[PDB]
C-alpha cells in the first residue's frame, strides 16, 4: 500500500497516468482521509501556500523544484488543479496521490474548476476521454472533488481559501457549517467561496465571471477583525507578476501557474510561510520542455 | 581546449558575477559546473576565489539550487580533502543547523546526507552525529523525519561503536511521536539500521 | 574624542610610576606567559593581576604584542566570579591599546566577543563586514550585557563603526556613481535609530533577573 503509493508517486512524476483500478484504489481512499478534515482545515506552519496549477503538470514540476519536494516541504494548494491544462488528469493524480500518502504534508482545497459542469464545459471531462476512452475516471475525480475542504486556516492567522469571501458568511463557524459534499451550487455561500475576486471598490459587487461575488477593502478589514484574521490568501485571479497584495496587505492573490493557457506570459509565484509566519515569495519562469 | 589559466583571466570574473543571477537555470548551470572548476584549480585560489558562493548556495531561495549545492559539496570535498572540508564546509554547514528557519535545517541535513559518506568515519561520528542527534527534538515534524532518514543513511558510514550506543534510543523516541511520517520514518530507520 | 582625550597629561604620575616600576627588568611578562597564565584549566586570577597589572605600566607602542593575548581571552572573563579589577585593568589596557591600534583592534574584539556556540560563528569578520553592518558589534556573547567594563569595550566599538559605516557609505556611493544620496541619508538614520534601541534594550531589565 505505502509502498504501492510511493511506486505511484515516482510514476506520475514523469507524466505517466495511473490505470483505472489504480485511480479506483487511490480516489476512494482518498475518500476516506478527506472525510475526517473539516471545511476550515487547521495547517499548521511551516507550509508553502500555493495557487492555481490549472493542469500544468510540468509547471507543477517546476513549482516542486522550487519549493521542495513533498513532504520535505509542506504544500498547501487553493484548487484549480485542472482544466485546461495540457495534463490536467496526471496533475490532479499526482496531487491527490501526494495527499494519500502524506495526510499531514499536504492539504488540496476546492477550487471553483472543481465542480462537474466547469471540468465537463473546460476540457477536463475532454482529457479523461481521450487518456481513458471511458468516461468513469472524470466522474471519480468529481466525486473526490465534492470531498475537498473549502478553505484552510493556518495558526488562526492566515485563513487560505481559493475563492473570496461571501455576503453571507461573516464567521469562520458559518462556513465550518456549511454542507461541502456537495456539487458546486450557482448561488449560495459556497459558490461565493470558491468565485468570488476581490476588487479596489466600497463594498460587495457582481463578479464578472457570472457567480459570486466582488469585495472591496472595507468588507476584507470587517472579516479579517470580525474571526482575528492577519491575513487572507486567495489564487483565483491570474497575476502576472505572480503574487499581489490587495486590500492595504489583507488579502494576497497568489497565482502558481506560469504561462498561463500557454498564452498568458505570466511568471507565477508561491509563498512560503516560516516557522513564526515570516512569508517569502519565490516567483518561477514556465519550465522548459523538451 | 585551452586551459585553466586562461579561463580564470577571461571568464571566471563573468561567471562569478552571473551566479548570483535573478533565474535560477542559470545558477544551477553555473553550480553543476563549479566541479569542473575544481577539478583544475589548487585549494588556495578556490578559497580564495570561489566558496563564498559554493556556501551562500545553501541558503538559496529555491530547493533546486541548494540540492545541486548539496549534491556539489561532495564533488568538491572529494577532491579537496576531508581537512579543507573541516576548515571551510563544516563550520559553514553547522551554522544552518540553530537556523531558525525549518528548509536551512532541512538543507543541513542533507548535507548530512551527502557528507558523511565523504568524511569517512570518525570525522562524521565525532563532527556530523551530534548534530543530528541534538536537532531531534525539532518542534517541525518535516525536520523531524529528516533526522530519522538521515540517522538511517548515515548509519552505516558512521562509528559503529555508537549507533546502539546513542542513534537507537533518539530512534525510538522519534518512532514514539505524534505524527504518523515521523514514526513511518522513525521506524523504517530503526529496521533498516536493524 | 573619547579615544583622543585619554592621552591628555594629567599629574605626571604615570610616567613615575613607569620610570620607578618598568626598570624592574623582570622580563617574564610575555603575551606567551600571560596566554599561558589565562589557559590553566584551573585558572588562577592572581597570575593573571601580577601579569596585567605589570601590562599597565607599559607604552602604548611596546603594548602591540599584548593585543591579541588580551583579546583572544576576553571570553573567560565572562565566566561568573571574574575579579572587578581584572575586568577594569583589561579595560583601561584595551582604551590604551585603542590609541594606536583601533583599526585592527576592533575587530579582534568583536571577533573575540562572539557567543561562539559553533567553532568559529563567523570568526572571519572582517573590518569590511563591520563598516557594512555596525549592528554586528551588539551581537556579542549576552553576557558582557551586565559586564560594565565590557560595555564600555563594546559601546566604543560601536561609536566607532557608526562614524565609519558614514564613511563607509560615502566612499561606496563615490566609487559606484560611476536620490541616492536621501537613501543613503535615511538608511544612516535608521542605521543609527537601530542601535540606540537596540541599547534601550540591553538596558531594560530582562525577565530572567526579575524573577
Ligand atoms: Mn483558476
Ligand atoms: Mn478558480
Amino acid at each position: 500500500f505505502t509502498k504501492e503509493l510511493d511506486q505511484w508517486i515516482e510514476q506520475l512524476n514523469e507524466c505517466k497516468q495511473l490505470s483505472e483500478s489504480q485511480v479506483k484504489s487511490l480516489c476512494e481512499k482518498a475518500k476516506e482521509i478527506l472525510t475526517k478534515e473539516s471545511n476550515v482545515q487547521e495547517v499548521r506552519c511551516p507550509v508553502t501556500v500555493c495557487g492555481d496549477v490549472h493542469g500544468q503538470f510540468h509547471d507543477l514540476m517546476e513549482l516542486f523544484r522550487i519549493g521542495g519536494k513533498s513532504p520535505d516541504t509542506n504544500y498547501l494548494f487553493m484548487g484549480d488543479y485542472v482544466n485546461r491544462g495540457y495534463y490536467s488528469v496526471e496533475t490532479v493524480t499526482l496531487l491527490v496521490a501526494l495527499k494519500v500518502r502524506y495526510r499531514e504534508r499536504i492539504t488540496i482545497l476546492r477550487g471553483n474548476h472543481e465542480s462537474r459542469q466547469i471540468t465537463q464545459v473546460y476540457g477536463f471531462y475532454d482529457e479523461c476521454l481521450r487518456k481513458y476512452g471511458n468516461a468513469n475516471v472524470w466522474k471519480y475525480f468529481t466525486d473526490l472533488f465534492d470531498y475537498l475542504p473549502l478553505t484552510a486556516l493556518v495558526d488562526g492567522q492566515i485563513f487560505c481559501l481559493h475563492g473570496g469571501l461571501s455576503p453571507s458568511i461573516d464567521t469562520l463557524d458559518h462556513i465550518r457549517a456549511l454542507d461541502r459534499l456537495q456539487e458546486v451550487p450557482h448561488e449560495g455561500p459556497m459558490c461565493d467561496l470558491l468565485w468570488s475576486d476581490p476588487d479596489d471598490r466600497g463594498g460587495w459587487g457582481i463578479s464578472p465571471r457570472g457567480a459570486g461575488y466582488t469585495f472591496g477593502q472595507d468588507i476584507s478589514e470587517t472579516f479579517n477583525h470580525a474571526n482575528g484574521l492577519t491575513l487572507v490568501s486567495r489564487a483565483h485571479q491570474l497575476v502576472m507578476e505572480g503574487y499581489n497584495w490587495c486590500h492595504d496587505r489583507n488579502v494576497v492573490t497568489i497565482f502558481s501557474a506560469p504561462n498561463y493557457c500557454y498564452r498568458c506570459g505570466n511568471q507565477a509565484a508561491i509563498m512560503e510561510l516560516d516557522d513564526t509566519l515570516k512569508y517569502s515569495f519565490l516567483q518561477f519562469d514556465p519550465a522548459p520542455r523538451r | 581546449v585551452i586551459g585553466i589559466r586562461q579561463l580564470s583571466q577571461s571568464l571566471l570574473p563573468a561567471i562569478v558575477e552571473l551566479a548570483e543571477d535573478a533565474k535560477w537555470r542559470v545558477r544551477l548551470a553555473i553550480i553543476e559546473y563549479m566541479p569542473l572548476l575544481a577539478g583544475q584549480l589548487g585549494v588556495e585560489f578556490f578559497d580564495e576565489k570561489l566558496n563564498s558562493l559554493c556556501m551562500a548556495w545553501l541558503v538559496d531561495h529555491v530547493y533546486a539550487i541548494r540540492e545541486a549545492a548539496t549534491s556539489n559539496l561532495k564533488k568538491l570535498v572529494e577532491k579537496f580533502g576531508k581537512e579543507w572540508a573541516h576548515a571551510t564546509i563544516i563550520p559553514k554547514v553547522l551554522a544552518m543547523s540553530g537556523d531558525p528557519n525549518y528548509l536551512h535545517r532541512m538543507t543541513t541535513l542533507f548535507c548530512i546526507n551527502v557528507l558523511s559518506e565523504v568524511c569517512g568515519q570518525d570525522i562524521t561520528t565525532k563532527h556530523m552525529l551530534p548534530t543530528v542527534l541534538r536537532m531531534a527534538g525539532d518542534p517541525v515534524a518535516n525536520v523531524r523525519f529528516n533526522v530519522a532518514k538521515s540517522l538511517q543513511k548515515i548509519g552505516p558510514i558512521l562509528d559503529n561503536s555508537t549507533l546502539q550506543s546513542e542513534v537507537k534510543p533518539i530512534l525510538e523516541k522519534l518512532t514514539q511521536d505524534q505524527d504518523v511520517d515521523v514514526k513511518y520514518f522513525a521506524q523504517e530507520a530503526l529496521t533498516v539500521l536493524s | 574624542v573619547d579615544d583622543w582625550i585619554c592621552e591628555e597629561e594629567i599629574t605626571g604620575t604615570d610616567a613615575l610610576l613607569r620610570r620607578m616600576l618598568l626598570t624592574n627588568n623582570a622580563k617574564n611578562h610575555s603575551p606567551k606567559q600571560l596566554q599561558e597564565a589565562f589557559s590553566a584549566v584551573p585558572v588562577n586570577n592572581t597570575q593573571v593581576m601580577q601579569i596585567i597589572e605589570h601590562l599597565t605600566l607599559l607604552s602604548a607602542s611596546e603594548l602591540i604584542p599584548y593585543a591579541e593575548v588580551l583579546t583572544s581571552n576576553m571570553s573567560q572573563l565572562l565566566n561568573s566570579g571574574v575579579p572587578r579589577r581584572i575586568l577594569q585593568t583589561v579595560n583601561k589596557l584595551w582604551m590604551v591599546l585603542n590609541t594606536v591600534m583601533p583599526r585592527r583592534l576592533w575587530v579582534m574584539t568583536v571577533n573575540a566577543l562572539q557567543p561562539s556556540i559553533k567553532f568559529v560563528r563567523q570568526q572571519k569578520y572582517t573590518q569590511n563586514d563591520l563598516m557594512i553592518d555596525p549592528l554586528i558589534v551588539l551581537r556579542c556573547d549576552q553576557r558582557v550585557h551586565r559586564c560594565p567594563p565590557l560595555m564600555d569595550i563594546t559601546l566604543h566599538m560601536l561609536n566607532g563603526y557608526l562614524l565609519a559605516s558614514k564613511a563607509y557609505l560615502s566612499a561606496h556611493l563615490k566609487e559606484t556613481e560611476q536620490t541616492r544620496e536621501e537613501l543613503k541619508n535615511a538608511l544612516l538614520a535608521a542605521q543609527d535609530s537601530a542601535a540606540v534601541q537596540i541599547l534601550l534594550e540591553i538596558c531594560l531589565p530582562t525577565e530572567e533577573e526579575k524573577a
